[PDB]
């Protein structure tokens, strides 16, 4: 998500938690350090929700569970319309965190001599205003000077536009690409309509030709036959022809959902919780012994 | 020679204006100004007709097996006398059942309807042949087609058919024997004397007669004496009523019921035409029919419908045209007593049910309505193999449509037939007689009776491809809905609607209620506000129609729909909300792609809410109206790009640039401006519109002047060359490939130096608070102004260049106009005491005129007017000049 | 008078031009001003950057889209284009068939030769046939494993969330313990 | 002879109401012309012009959608001409005199124009050019506030009355000027 | 060329009444312009008595049938010589409605048995340009009102098979009962019958009720007098099984010509009679008469 991986760094330059620059996709991201900038600007947009809990690691699990499931609640204050929780927290589509952040982006001689007259009148009046705008100028370039010296070096209107500009220019290619592709259907249909005008009137006399002479000649009649197999085999493949053209359109379908799951990510975090399931069960049989013990 | 150095005036737009101005005349509180202060109720037999003749057919395989003589007669060595001669005329009438027979089994429809029209045509010609006793034949032909009722179910069309030939020959027969009795001098009055009718034409009528009351057959000779109760007009006026009491009794010899019936209706439609004492009779017939319907309980039904084996709710149907049209007749102007009468004897009757439908199908809804609460019982009484309730409701759904009993009456009756109705588990019978009661349940009935009657059509709804099919059913209650329901927001108050809407998943049919929708809204709707519920409702059904659009659908339909789109989007108005509508419009974007003029119509409401907003904001200006308008400025711009239209995009960089001069943006103005000249190449030679095609170059140059109006107040930056882009503009256009013709483009470039002569300024002529003027910027001196100076002269030698072409290219109407145009143009501002310039002007005007194609005459009267101008100061070198020009001439 | 008008339009010309020359300073400050404000824009707010990545985002996805029918509607104009290309094959030869049909009878021999020579073209169509219905299954066993593939992975995502439906029940188990932990001991 | 003249409104992007005193003003069918220098984006506001009265002359501007009507057109009555146009047609803004070319171009003696916001009269010598500025007070920053302003006319002769209007709320303001045929 | 004449009686219905004068027209019509040794024209009219072949015996039904008995013949001669234009020529011509002939001029009367006639015979002598003519017409003389003015003679009959008279089918007929009514069995020749019939039980249903006439006419022999009848009315009034209960009407605009007033003379006689026969859907059939005597005013 090209400009989405820069507002990666955008949104954590916005956040001011740590930007490094080789943190440049969410596959990079330690849930933890999402879940840090998620304290800094929860506690932005609402401190007494947001400042509730420390940015600093729970580095106990149950902590870690019960600070998410707080950041669970924290949602359930508003009507995100996706479900909650720390599973969540820990192994999402990166799709499903980013469509999240965006939602918490969203709440931070006599006329002659009389003409001298008004002439400088004039002059006078356009002299004090002159003056006045050479106040104006200086204070605001005073002002300016100083906004120069605390302007922060982000990246200009510009790169962005262009950026923008290169992606028009793809996509209007596309659309007129679509637009001559659809004339080009418009005129295969033409051409099949007058094939299918030419094929009827030709199978009708070839079928008279080949009956009329059949009768001259049983051999004539296997010709009729050969006709017939042949015209068969023609009618066999070109269904044929629209059954694998409709197959290979289910196998794109069959790839969409192949990236589907793969957008998904689903065994590899799946992976990950059986080994921590491993891990808080053998935290929970601590946890069971010391129940014993008490 | 050097380009003569041109030199400006300077103005001062006030003085300009005192001289100029209509010093107006305000007006006075009060003052004058101008805009100080049978009845065609009864409904024909052709609708009953024709609707009978696309129900009634019949699954029964037709058959005609008829003797027939139409091409022979008798010859042989009968016993005859005088008298027997006379007899011998009725034989003819009987040669045609002695003759031998066409036969045709297991007729369709059609075939039946064609081999009658052979026999149509038969007594067609009989008639034009004044083969009367012939047609005679043919008639008693009918009436024997009359006699066979065997396809009962069919049979209703079959006496459909053999009336209307038998009244077109009734007819007939009385024009001819008017014609025999009218002596060719004058056509008889209708309301002739019986005596009227001379002594011949009454025999001849009188011999007719004798054969009618001669056949053997009751059939033919009833039938057809009522339409000779016509020729009664010649005959008796009276012995007309003397005959339908006498016809009363007559009917009594007919046990056949269905032809009984429905010579009982041929006479109503015959009595109510002819005269208001006739429906009395009728009344008197109705007696009669009592024990009609008392014989209809008997022998006769329940022997034939053993015979065939026919159900009787196959029979039913048959009857009701016959009852209706006699309802009709009687009810027409009955009285409410009268009616009530009718209907003590009706229920006094037994298993009455078809009765009472009829009844409630023709008698008067302020009549019914009354009785209405008495139709629960009696209704109750009925049953349905009587007839079917439910279509009882039906017609009673008609009714009540039309009229109602008093509210409370409303409420108990609405109990019991949606309570009852609710029950009814077909959903084919179920919907049908539903829809029909649903617009007087809209007519009276609110939110929760509306939502119960929801539920149980929903529930009824599951085979759910029957409601499919049902949905003109779905359609017309929804209208019902629609014009019943005034309150957009109580429609969210039901709720229940919006799973109706998704029962549906035919798009199109849910589109055509959407646009019934939204009209509707236009008429109660008139006012922009917000309902965040409601119009989230909305947007997914706006949701529903884009992307239900595929790229294929008909271009105008397609059109109209996002114009109703367009207008509602209007109603958006959210008051003080300004991000929050600003992220609707994102969101509005951001899926509604598919059509420009909607996208267009949007980033009007962006320009106009940021256009108010530095309004109100009047340098109060906040940071965040500062970041607002930025904002704005991408959105609008990033739009800019996706849309279609090049022409309007252009404009759009026009406004786009008058926004960013609204505030800063002056980069973004120089990137809408890159766009807009990079656009000039992709200008097509023609355009299309309509299917038509239209020369571009009038319509962007008749733009860009307009652009030149903003092209000077900008300010720009000796970063870049302060508009060399603009003189890069220039040449980009020059470079443009236009047309020999494209005299024009030097048009522009007149108008290009209209706008240098602004720029030969001290102060430029108006300007807006926070961009005043370019000419302090550069500083006007001769050294920059002749830079701009250097560029007009260089475009004037092209000038002089591509006119005095023009001269060689006989284009001299066209080059003289144009240079004195230019003349008049030079005339705003050119120095002739600049001798160098006023030598040019000589040129000019010599030049154009020595082809003598310039039209001098306008000349004179320009010269005679720049004379008059002369004597101004500057002008003075003018009165120089204007003095001293010879003029060569048309003139 | 004259002297007095001559001081009047002497002193008004000498503060024009001196008003020129402040008029030029004027300028280059305005000047500046103008370039420190461009310098100023060149960073737009990330409110508005916001917008500019929704609008990114939306066209993720529009443009995604617009490449996928874009294969789509491709591939089936090549598709009933090649449809085409058999409809003309399937003509000529007709015709050809026909005309030579009605030369075909010339000759016993010419009869075998004939019969023959048809025997061999239906074979061989059948051949290019078959090949194309091969190819059909193939793509049909392609589907299979591809379908197959995806039940199966499907299966693994349910059973991937049953497993964090066992973890959470670790989870919340973890926390019972610790407060009967905490319950019993403290 | 009554005739009606009304700036650009630009109804449904810019200004979709006509100013509820300026409803209270309808006078249906008593217009003789019904006359717009353009530019309101709704024909359907032209439709119930003519509803209005039956008999407008029009020209187009911006994005009005039947860009058909004209190029520059004029109509004269009794002993006056009236040429009319949407400034983007013309010559621009301010520039008097080439403004006075055009009635030159068409053989004329006025125009009215409408497509500067301000309303405007101006001649001097003879032939007179004016413009009424919007009668909606449509988007321009240019004018603080355009206080929405028509004139409308009765010609009689040589000479013709006109009345002038401005709205400020429950105040509307009038001018009235007569032409002389001077 | 031929020629051709025609016999206009004024009256259009060639009907004339005892006591009247009688009227006619004779009418020559021709392409070519007629002339004839002249025209000549009779009246005649006629009782005809044909005793019926076999009641009487064939040969002595003829021999003592009393054929035509001219009632009246008046001659006379209507044109001489003449010489007349083409198209038409009509000459005038009375006779006397008095008795030169045989018996007090009864009124015409087509019947079968006993025949009444008036006629008349034309011949045109045409100029042997071509030959005589001859033509006769038929016309019909009516009665004067009655010295024995009418009144209405109203009959009932009540119908079951128990009330049958010597019907052999008295068994086979099925259950029903009925009643008919004659308004008046007093019934002017010229002029309506009407009649009242119920329904009002049966055990089975009926495809045709008929409802008839019956002339019966007789002549006279020196020997015997032979009386023979002929049946022509139908109006069939059943169509649909009958309901019980109901009364259904009798209608009856007495035959023109083939009835009469009830005739009985010394030569011959004609009696008239009503008719019902009756075809059940099981079509057992029951049949009751009534005679009739009839006037005219």
């Amino acid at each position: 998500m090209e400009e989405a991986d820069r507002i990666l760094i955008h949104s954590l330059r916005q956040a001011g938690t740590a930007v490094p620059p080789d943190v440049q996709t969410l596959r990079a991201f330690t849930t933890e350090l999402v879940v840090e900038a998620v304290v800094r600007c929860l506690r932005v947009i609402n401190p007494a929700v947001g400042s509730g809990l420390s940015p600093l690691l729970p580095l106990a699990m149950s902590a870690r569970f019960r600070l998410a499931m707080s950041l669970a609640q924290a949602c359930m204050d508003l009507g995100y319309p996706l479900e909650l929780g720390y599973q969540n927290f820990l192994y999402p589509s990166e799709p499903d965190l980013r469509d999240l952040l965006l939602f918490l982006a969203e709440r931070l001689r006599e006329l002659e001599s009389s003409r001298r007259l008004a002439e400088i009148q004039e002059l006078h009046q356009s002299v004090r205003a002159a003056a006045e705008e050479a106040r104006r100028k200086e204070e605001v370039y005073k002002q300016l000077m100083s906004e120069l010296e605390t302007l922060p070096r982000d990246v200009s209107r510009l790169a962005y536009t262009q950026r923008i500009l290169e992606i028009v220019g793809n996509i209007r290619k596309q659309k007129e690409e679509i637009t001559k592709i659809l004339s080009d259907t418009k005129e295969l249909q033409k051409e099949i309509n007058s094939l299918s005008g030419k094929l009827d009137r030709t199978f009708a006399v070839t079928d008279e030709l080949v009956f009329k002479d059949a009768k001259k000649d049983d051999a004539v009649r296997k010709a009729y036959k050969y006709l017939a197999a042949l015209h068969e085999n023609c009618s066999q493949l070109i269904q044929t022809i629209e059954d694998t053209g409709t197959i290979m359109r289910e196998v794109r379908d069959l790839e969409e959902q192949i990236e589907t799951e793969l957008g998904k990510k689903t065994l590899s975090n799946l992976e990950k919780i059986r080994e921590d399931y491993r891990a808080l069960r053998q935290e929970n049989a601590g946890l069971l012994g010391r129940v014993r013990e008490a | 020679m050097a380009v003569f150095p041109w030199h400006s005036r300077n103005r001062n737009y006030k003085a300009e204006f005192a001289s100029c101005r209509l010093e107006a005349v305000p007006l006075e509180f009060g003052d004058y100004h101008p805009l100080k202060p049978v009845g065609s109720d009864f409904e024909p037999w052709t609708n009953k007709r024709g609707e009978i003749l696309a129900r009634y057919t019949t699954t029964e395989k037709l058959s005609i097996n008829l003797f027939m003589g139409s091409e022979k007669g008798k010859a042989g060595t009968a016993t005859l006398a005088m008298s027997e001669k006379v007899r011998t005329r009725l034989e003819e009438l009987d040669d045609f059942e002695e003759g031998s027979q066409k036969e045709l089994l297991n007729l369709t429809q059609q075939d039946y309807v064609n081999r009658i029209e052979e026999l149509n045509q038969s007594l067609k010609d009989a008639w034009a042949s004044d083969q009367k006793v012939k047609a005679l034949k043919i008639v008693i032909q009918c009436s024997k087609l009359l006699s066979d009722t065997s396809v009962i179910q069919f049979y209703p069309s079959k006496f459909v058919l053999i009336t209307d030939i038998l009244d077109t020959f009734g007819k007939l027969v009385y024009e001819r024997i008017f014609s025999m009795c009218v002596d060719s001098r004058s056509v008889l009055p209708d309301h002739f004397s019986p005596e009227n009718a001379n002594d011949t034409a009454k025999e001849t009528c009188l011999n007719w007669f004798f054969k009618i009351a001669s056949i053997r057959e009751l059939i033919p000779r009833f039938y057809v004496e009522a339409s000779i109760l016509k020729c009664n007009k010649f005959l008796s006026k009276t012995g007309i009523s003397e005959c339908l009491p006498r016809l009363t009794c007559m009917i009594r010899g007919i046990g056949d019921p269905l032809v009984s019936v429905y010579a009982r209706a041929y006479l109503c439609r015959v009595g109510m035409e002819v005269a208001p004492h006739l429906k009395e009779t009728l009344n008197k017939n109705f007696f009669d029919f009592l024990l009609t319907f008392k014989q209809i309980h008997g022998d006769t039904v329940q022997n034939q419908l053993v015979v065939q084996g026919v159900e009787l709710p196959s029979y039913l149907p048959l009857y009701p045209p016959a009852m209706d049209w006699i309802f009709q007749c009687i009810s027409y102007h009955a009285p409410e007593a009268l009616l009530t009468e009718m209907m003590e004897r009706c229920k006094k009757l037994g298993n009455n049910a078809l009765l009472l439908n009829s009844v409630m199908s023709a008698f008067r809804a302020e009549f019914i309505a009354t009785r209405s609460m008495d139709f629960i019982g009696m209704i109750k009484e009925c049953d349905e193999s009587g007839f079917p309730k439910h279509l009882l409701f039906r017609s009673l759904g008609l009714n009540l449509a039309l009229a109602d009993p008093p509210e409370s009456d409303r409420l108990q009756i609405l109990n019991e037939a949606w309570k009852v109705i609710t029950k009814l588990k077909n959903p084919q019978d179920y919907i049908n007689c539903a829809e029909v009661w649903v617009e007087y349940t809209c007519k009276h009935f609110t939110k929760r009776e509306v939502n119960t009657v929801l539920a149980d059509v929903i529930k009824h709804m599951t085979p759910d491809r029957a409601f499919e099919d049902s949905y003109p059913q779905l359609q017309l209650i929804i209208k019902k809905v629609i014009a019943h329901f005034h309150d957009f927001s109580v429609l969210f108050s039901v709720e229940k609607f919006l799973p109706f809407l998704d029962m549906f998943q035919k798009e199109s049919v849910r589109v055509e209620v959407c646009k019934c929708i939204m009209d509707a809204f236009i008429k109660h709707q008139q006012e922009p506000t917000k309902d965040p519920v409601i119009l989230n409702a909305l947007l997914h059904v706006c949701k529903t129609m884009h992307d239900s659009v595929n790229a294929l659908t008909l271009e105008d339909e397609k059109r109209m729909l996002s114009y109703l789109i367009n207008g509602f989007i209007k109603m958006v108005s959210f008051g003080r909300d300004f991000e929050q509508q600003l992220s609707f419009y994102v969101e509005s974007r951001s899926m509604f792609c598919n059509l420009e003029p909607v996208l267009v119509q949007l980033i009007h409401s962006v320009n106009r809410l940021a256009m108010e907003t530095r309004k109100v904001m009047k340098g109060n200006h906040s940071r965040k109206t500062a970041a607002f308008v930025r904002a704005c400025v991408a959105y609008c711009f990033i739009t800019i790009p996706s849309l279609a239209g090049i022409f309007t995009r252009l404009n759009l960089y026009l406004h786009s640039g008058q926004v960013a001069l609204a505030n800063q943006c002056l980069s973004q103005a120089d990137a809408f401006f890159k766009a807009a000249i990079s656009l000039v190449p992709e200008v097509p030679k023609m355009i299309n519109i309509d299917g038509k095609m239209r020369p571009s170059e009038s319509f962007l140059l008749e733009f860009l002047c307009n652009f030149f109006s903003t092209l000077l107040i900008v300010p720009d930056h000796p970063e870049h060359g302060v508009l060399f882009l603009v003189r890069e503009l220039l040449n980009v256009i020059q470079d443009y490939t236009w047309e020999d013709n494209s005299d024009e483009k030097i048009r522009i470039y007149t108008c290009v130096l209209h706008l240098l002569s602004a720029m030969s300024q001290e102060t430029y002529l108006y300007h807006i608070d926070k961009v005043d003027s370019n000419d302090s910027l550069y500083g006007g001196d001769s050294k920059f102004l002749a830079e701009n100076n250097k560029l007009c002269e260089t475009v004037m030698a092209q000038i002089l260049e591509h006119l005095k072409t023009l001269a060689k290219d006989e284009a001299l109407k066209r080059q003289s106009s144009l240079g004195l145009s230019f003349f008049n143009s030079i005339l705003a501002h050119g120095d002739l005491r600049n001798n160098k310039l006023n030598q040019l002007s000589v040129n000019l005007w010599h030049l154009a005129q020595r082809h003598g194609c310039a039209d001098t005459r306008t000349m004179v009267k320009t010269l005679e007017y720049i004379k008059k101008q002369s004597k101004q100061p500057d002008m003075t070198h003018l009165t120089e000049l204007a003095l001293r020009l010879p003029l060569q001439t048309r003139t | 008078a004259m002297t007095h008008d001559e001081d009047l339009d002497r002193r008004y010309n000498m503060e024009k031009e001196k008003l020129y020359k402040i008029r030029l300073l004027q300028a280059r400050r305005n000047r500046e001003i103008a370039i420190l404000h461009r310098k100023i824009d060149e960073v737009p707010s990330r409110a508005e950057l916001i917008q500019y990545q929704k609008r990114f985002i939306e066209l993720y996805r529009q443009i995604s889209a617009v490449h996928k029918e874009t294969k789509q509607f491709f591939t089936l104009y090549n598709t009933l284009d090649d449809k085409k290309v058999y409809l003309e094959k399937e003509i000529s030869l007709l015709n050809s068939i026909h005309e030579n049909f009605s030369q075909a009878m010339a000759s016993p021999a010419a009869r075998d030769q004939f019969l023959r020579q048809m025997e061999q073209i239906v074979e061989g169509i059948k051949q290019s046939r078959m090949k194309m219905e091969k190819k059909k299954q193939e793509n049909k066993m392609r589907r299979d494993q591809l379908n197959d593939q995806y039940l199966e992975l499907l299966e693994k995502q349910r059973l991937y969330f049953k497993t964090v439906k066992e973890f959470k029940e670790e989870g919340r188990k973890n926390e019972m313990l610790l407060s009967k932990v905490k319950a019993k001991a403290s | 002879m009554l005739v009606l003249v009304l700036g650009d409104l630009h109804i449904p992007h810019r200004c979709n109401s006509l100013p509820a005193k300026f409803k209270k003003l309808l006078v249906p069918g008593k217009i003789q012309h019904i006359l717009c220098t353009g530019n309101l984006c709704t024909k359907e506001s032209y439709d119930y012009l003519k509803t209005l009265a039956g008999d407008v002359h029009i020209v187009r501007g911006d994005f009005d959608e039947n860009l058909n009507y004209p190029e520059q057109k004029v109509v004269t009555v009794g002993q006056f001409k009236i040429g009319l146009i949407h400034g983007h047609q013309v010559i621009p803004w301010g520039d008097m005199a080439s403004l006075a070319l055009l009635q030159r171009q068409f053989d004329v003696d006025i125009l009215i124009s409408g497509h500067t916001h301000k309303f405007e009269a101006f001649e001097h010598e003879n032939k007179f050019y004016i413009n009424p500025g919007s009668a909606t007070g449509a988007y321009n920053a240019l004018e603080t506030n355009i206080i929405p302003s028509f004139v409308l006319m009765d010609i009689q002769a040589s000479t013709v009355v006109t009345y002038v209007y401005q709205l400020i709320g429950d105040d509307v303001k009038v001018e009235r000027i007569e032409y002389k045929k001077p | 060329m031929g020629t051709a004449l025609d016999i206009k009686i004024k009256r259009a219905n060639k009907v004339y009444h005892a006591g009247e004068v009688l009227s006619g027209v004779v009418v020559i019509s021709s392409k070519d312009s007629v002339q004839h040794q002249g025209v000549s024209l009779t009246m005649e009219g006629t009782v005809n008595l044909q005793l019926s072949a076999k009641s009487v015996g064939v040969f002595e039904a003829f021999y003592n049938s009393v054929k035509p008995i001219q009632i009246i013949n008046s001659t006379i001669e209507m044109v001489k010589p003449g010489k007349f234009p083409s198209g038409k020529t009509e000459i005038p011509f009375e006779f006397p409605l008095h008795l030169k002939g045989n018996k007090v001029l009864y009124e015409t009367y087509h019947g079968v048995f006993v025949n009444i006639q008036y006629t008349l015979r034309c011949d045109m002598k045409r100029s042997l340009l071509a030959k005589d003519l001859t033509k006769t017409c038929e016309f019909i003389v009516h009665s004067a009102p009655q010295k024995g003015k009418f009144t209405p003679s109203p009959v009932d009959f009540t119908i079951t098979p128990e009330t049958l008279q010597n019907v052999k089918e008295r068994a086979l007929l099925p259950k029903f009962l009925l009643r008919g009514h004659l308004n008046s069995t007093n019934c002017v020749i010229t002029q309506p019958l009407t009649g009242e019939l119920v329904v009002e039980s049966s055990e089975a249903a009926i495809r045709s009720v008929e409802l008839q006439l019956v002339r019966v006419e007789t002549c006279g022999c020196a020997e015997g007098y032979a009386r023979d009848a002929t049946e022509i009315q139908n109006i069939q009034i059943a169509d649909g099984d009958v309901c019980r209960g109901l009364s259904v009407p009798i209608y009856m605009v007495f035959p023109r010509l083939f009835t009469c007033p009830t005739l009985e003379t010394t030569n011959f006689k004609v009696e008239f009679e009503v008719n019902i026969v009756v075809l059940l859907h099981p079509d057992h059939l029951i049949t009751e008469n009534f005679p009739l005597k009839l006037c005219r005013i």
